[PDB]
């Protein structure tokens, strides 16, 4: 069979600059590749097939080129929808291989991220448990800490930190920490805090609230 | 007396060329490089050699050195051997009149593509022609086309549609009827052979000198233009490749055992016809090795030929070579290949030096082919027969014309696969059983040792009569019950035979070994005495 | 407007068999090789076979042998692949893509069959709306939000006033934890819309078949 090795799994790049990915296959292939794009949540859609030439469909930013092992796919004017995984493929021989993939992540400038906490709503209260949450929307990098306090105290149990995908718009992460608790403990403490450690500050985003009616 | 003494050669190199002229056919050319690529790569060269050393050497020289001491025909000498096996003689003549109904119409093809190649612009290079559809999609056309599942290629249309005609039959059911081109062209063979035959060996060793070369430069020319081309290393990296884990299936050594076998040709009796002319302290045992290598070599340099050619056109394509060499069979040589001359400058010199060289490959078999069979009937019914040479050669010549009429409708080529793979294939290798069986288990060893003692001057060694007493016999055994415990299913041109297919090519085979067990019964119930004396008289010769 | 369209996910106990369908427009279904990709979480792309549907002659790869096995109605234009023997390998999600005989590309592909394997028992989820508190200080923007917990398997769809308007939402990734799964969900909208007009978000569950929405109150 035929191995693609890809040997980066990861690559960035900012928006507008001229970004390539290799793909390092087994043996000679000739000219035969094709360069598929898989936006999160979406099926795959072909871009490229047959070393340089172009499907139906793609825009001219997008190329690719090389005759050998070793192929090249080049973009390069990045935008922010331009955030996907990218595969390459051997079409010659039986059975058809796909590399790795490569996650293309776009840099761009720091940014603060907003912190919102909320209390947990009476509905959750009816089937007996209570849930305090803090989000975490719009920033950058994906490095964060997160620090919850329940009075005064670093809470680091029942704490659940979620990551999303890279923005397609502005390019900003955003994550969410999730604090669950029984309802007799809820009823016990009032002011809740969450704080979020980034590097656009060094202050900690501070966030609370009171369990009273609000 | 009447008539005293036959014929024999001309010089030696005439009928030392003769025999590889026979051996030396379309087969080694096409058949050795596609068995030798799917199955091992270049390892399998280890078990075609075993299987020749072992199997199939000691069978052609076997085969070989009868003819030159009884010099007997194919019938006759059954008769001085073992009489009840005198049938083995006229099944091999059934099963001639078999092959003799498909493997010239292949030359007949060659010769309609090679009339076909005297235009300044071959006719399957363009797909604007009256017999192509609206799938041909050639090149020096519009670029980024990609094919289709319907799609097919001017020269797959110009074989399919045109010379072969095959879209006109629905299958074995309807075949009918018979194109008239082809069977101009196969007339023009079956003339040209007769010119070959008529005289007798006289001929046959004067035309081979021309029919036996003329392949040999073919392939020099073809093998200096393959290596010329680029990317024609993707060919013979596929051709050479070792798969080592291919050796270990049980079905690739009997593989090679049957190619090796069919590709030497022995125990038809066309070697034992070959070896009836010479002279009697002539040494078989040079000749026999010699001739045998020679063919080998042939195929393995047919390697080459073929696949940088293939190379070249999966670097046009893109690579997998198996995919372009997927059909195993004519179309490699009539669709693939010619696709890939069509597209070489001086397109009109390589095609007519390709179709001149399928045809000078076929026609010295042939001439042998009904060599041995002519000279079975001649020798077996002497002074009643060679009245004239030239009558029965005729008598034969038209005959196989009308037999080849089946072969010549727009269904022929599914009549071709049915009769070369269940029909004629197996009984060929049934007869070989019977002839290694009979010589050496009946006429003894021994005595054969001594024979070749007398001709040569010194008993054969120990590693051949090792090989004449067990290990040939079980060479063939191995082989006939490998096809009759498996059968291969049988495919051609997106159709797939019917289930009772096996059941018609047996029919046919069978029938052409019908005479040797009903011959055995007619000399026991005509030998008066005990069944032990007349299975006396049947096993002491006469 | 050629298009594939799949068949919606599938919750299999280990040991049984499972069929997943494609539905071929836009282009002739006779022309065209039907192949199966098979993608596991987090990992690459892999060929399962391919299938001719003239005569439906089936070519499948050497790892998939004995696993995968590919049919074809040319009545209605769709093509099927059945797996047998389902272990925790075999949940992925899976595609249906168009192929040429030359060269050999993948031009329209399905919209995928999420595919989960497991002797967990169905588990509807518990939608627990997330309001924003009345001491908070409102500004340009307040942002909203919905929570799921206990689902299994992961298949959930959260909408919101039936897709409009959603330029600002951000969708949390589902963490799976004692064999359910608990995921949210949130939405900035401008303080000039709310709590003025009908917001409410909506939680589906088509591996249990259960639709909840829930409207958020101040
Ligand atoms: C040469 C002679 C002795 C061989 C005859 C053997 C007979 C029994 C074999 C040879 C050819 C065979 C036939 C080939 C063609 C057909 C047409 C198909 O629609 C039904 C099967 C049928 C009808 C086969 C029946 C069996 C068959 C008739
Ligand atoms: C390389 N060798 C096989 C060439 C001999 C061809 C062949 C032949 C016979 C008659 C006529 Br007319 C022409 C050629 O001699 C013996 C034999 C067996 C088979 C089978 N099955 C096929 C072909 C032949
Ligand atoms: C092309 O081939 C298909 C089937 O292979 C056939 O249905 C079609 O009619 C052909 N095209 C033309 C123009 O005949
Ligand atoms: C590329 O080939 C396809 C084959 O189906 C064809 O439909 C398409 O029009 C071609 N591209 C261009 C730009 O013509
Ligand atoms: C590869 C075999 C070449 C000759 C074909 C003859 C048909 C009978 C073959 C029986 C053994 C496979
Ligand atoms: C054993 C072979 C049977 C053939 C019947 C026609």
């Amino acid at each position: 069979d035929i191995v693609m090795t890809q040997s980066h799994k990861f690559m960035s790049t900012s928006v507008g600059d001229r970004v390539s990915i290799t793909c390092k296959a087994s043996q000679d292939v000739s000219t035969a590749v094709a360069w598929y794009q898989q936006k999160p949540g979406q099926s795959p859609k072909l871009l490229i097939y047959s070393a340089s030439y172009r499907y139906t469909g793609v825009p001219d930013r997008f190329t690719g080129s090389g005759s050998g092992t070793d192929f090249t796919f080049t973009i390069s004017s990045v935008q922010a929808e331009d955030l996907a995984v990218y595969y390459c493929q051997q079409h010659y021989s039986i059975p058809r291989t796909f590399g790795g993939g490569t996650k293309l992540e776009i840099k761009r400038a720091d940014a603060a991220p907003t912190v919102s906490i909320f209390p947990p709503s009476s509905e959750q209260l009816t089937s007996g448990g209570a849930s305090v949450v803090c989000f975490l929307n719009n920033f950058y990098p994906k490095d964060i800490n997160v620090k919850w306090k329940i009075d005064g105290s670093e809470r680091q149990n029942g704490v659940l930190n979620s990551w999303t995908d890279q923005d397609s718009k502005d390019s900003t992460y955003s994550m969410s920490s999730t604090l669950t608790l029984t309802k007799d403990e809820y009823e016990r403490h009032n002011s809740y805090t969450c704080e979020a450690t980034h590097k656009t500050s060094t202050s900690p985003i501070v966030k609370s609230f009171n369990r009273n009616e609000c | 007396g009447s008539q005293g003494e036959r014929e024999t050669w001309g010089k030696k190199v005439d009928f030392l060329l003769s025999v590889i002229g026979y051996a030396v056919d379309l087969g080694n050319v096409w058949r050795f490089p596609y068995i030798c690529a799917q199955n091992g790569g270049g390892a399998f060269l280890l078990p075609y050699t075993i299987m020749a050393i072992f199997g199939g050497i000691p069978l052609f020289y076997m085969e070989l050195a009868l003819g030159q001491y009884h010099r007997n025909g194919c019938i006759s000498i059954w008769r001085k051997i073992c009489p009840i096996f005198k049938g083995i003689g006229y099944a091999i003549c059934i099963i001639a009149f078999y092959i003799a109904s498909y493997y010239n119409t292949i030359m007949a093809w060659a010769l309609y593509y090679l009339i076909s190649s005297f235009t300044d612009q071959l006719p399957w290079t363009s797909c604007k022609n009256s017999w192509n559809t609206g799938n041909c999609t050639n090149y020096f056309s519009e670029d980024n086309i990609t094919w289709t599942l319907h799609s097919t290629s001017p020269a797959e249309e110009f074989y399919t549609r045109h010379v072969l005609q095959i879209h006109r039959s629905k299958g074995l059911q309807d075949l009918g009827g018979i194109s008239w081109q082809l069977a101009l062209c196969i007339m023009l063979i079956f003339t040209v052979i007769y010119f070959s035959i008529w005289k007798g060996v006289k001929t046959s060793g004067k035309v081979v000198w021309v029919t036996a070369t003329f392949p040999y430069i073919a392939l020099s020319v073809l093998l200096v233009r393959g290596a010329t081309l680029p990317g024609a290393w993707r060919g013979v990296l596929f051709y050479l490749k070792p798969n080592w884990q291919k050796l270990l299936e049980t079905g690739v050594w009997i593989d090679a055992a049957a190619q090796i076998f069919f590709s030497l040709g022995p125990g038809f009796g066309v070697l034992l016809a070959f070896a009836s002319y010479n002279k009697f302290n002539n040494n078989c045992y040079q000749d026999a090795l010699v001739t045998s290598v020679v063919n080998c070599m042939t195929s393995f340099v047919s390697g080459f030929v073929i696949f940088t050619v293939l190379g070249y056109m999966a670097e046009m394509r893109n690579e997998d070579v198996s995919e372009v060499a997927k059909d195993a069979g004519p179309s490699l040589l009539f669709i693939t290949y010619a696709e890939a001359i069509a597209n070489m400058p001086a397109s009109t010199f390589f095609a007519i030096i390709f179709f001149l060289m399928l045809i000078t490959l076929g026609l010295d078999s042939s001439f042998a082919g009904l060599e041995g069979v002519i000279t079975a009937v001649l020798d077996e019914f002497p002074h009643v027969w060679a009245k004239r040479r030239e009558r029965f050669v005729l008598a034969v010549v038209i005959t196989c014309f009308f037999g080849s009429l089946v072969t010549l409708t727009f269904g022929g080529a599914y009549v071709v696969k049915l009769l070369e793979e269940y029909a004629t294939g197996p009984a060929v290798l049934t007869v070989a059983l019977i002839e290694a069986v009979a010589v050496s288990w009946f006429y003894g060893i021994t005595q054969f040792c001594r024979d070749v003692k007398e001709m040569l001057g010194f008993s054969p060694g120990w590693f051949w009569r090792i090989c004449w007493v067990a290990i040939s016999p079980l060479f063939l055994l191995f082989i006939i019950a490998s096809f009759l415990m498996s059968p291969p299913q049988l495919r051609l041109f997106q159709y797939n035979y019917p289930y009772w297919s096996i059941i018609l090519g047996y029919a046919i085979g069978t029938s052409s070994f019908i005479c040797i067990p009903t011959y055995i019964a007619y000399r026991l119930i005509i030998t008066p005495g005990t069944f032990k004396e007349r299975i006396i008289k049947s096993i002491t010769p006469e | 407007e050629v298009q594939l369209q799949q068949s919606g996910p599938e919750l299999v106990k280990p040991g049984a068999s499972v069929k997943i369908s494609c539905k071929a427009s836009g282009y002739t279904f006779t022309d065209y090789y039907m192949n199966w990709v098979k993608q596991s979480h987090g990992k690459s792309l892999e060929w399962i076979g391919n299938i001719n549907p003239n005569n439906g002659g089936t070519s499948y790869n050497q790892k998939f042998k004995g696993k995968a096995t590919l049919t074809v109605d040319k009545s209605s234009t769709t093509a099927y692949m059945e797996l047998r023997s389902l272990t925790s390998e075999d949940s992925a999600v899976y595609y249906c893509t168009r192929s040429p005989v030359r060269p050999y590309y993948f031009d329209y592909w399905g919209q995928g069959t999420t595919l989960t394997v497991s002797s967990a028992k169905t588990t509807p989820p518990s939608v627990y709306p997330l309001a924003p508190g009345c001491g908070d200080t409102t500004g340009s923007s307040v942002t909203l939000g919905c929570l799921v917990k206990g689902y299994f398997p992961e298949s959930v769809t959260v909408t919101w006033n039936s897709g409009s308007l959603s330029s600002s939402v951000h969708t949390f990734p589902a963490l799976l934890q004692s064999g359910l799964y608990t995921m949210s969900s949130s939405v900035t909208v401008p303080s000039s819309t709310w709590p003025s007009q009908t917001v409410t978000c909506s939680v589906a569950h088509p591996a249990s078949s259960t639709t909840v929405d829930k409207k958020l109150e101040p």
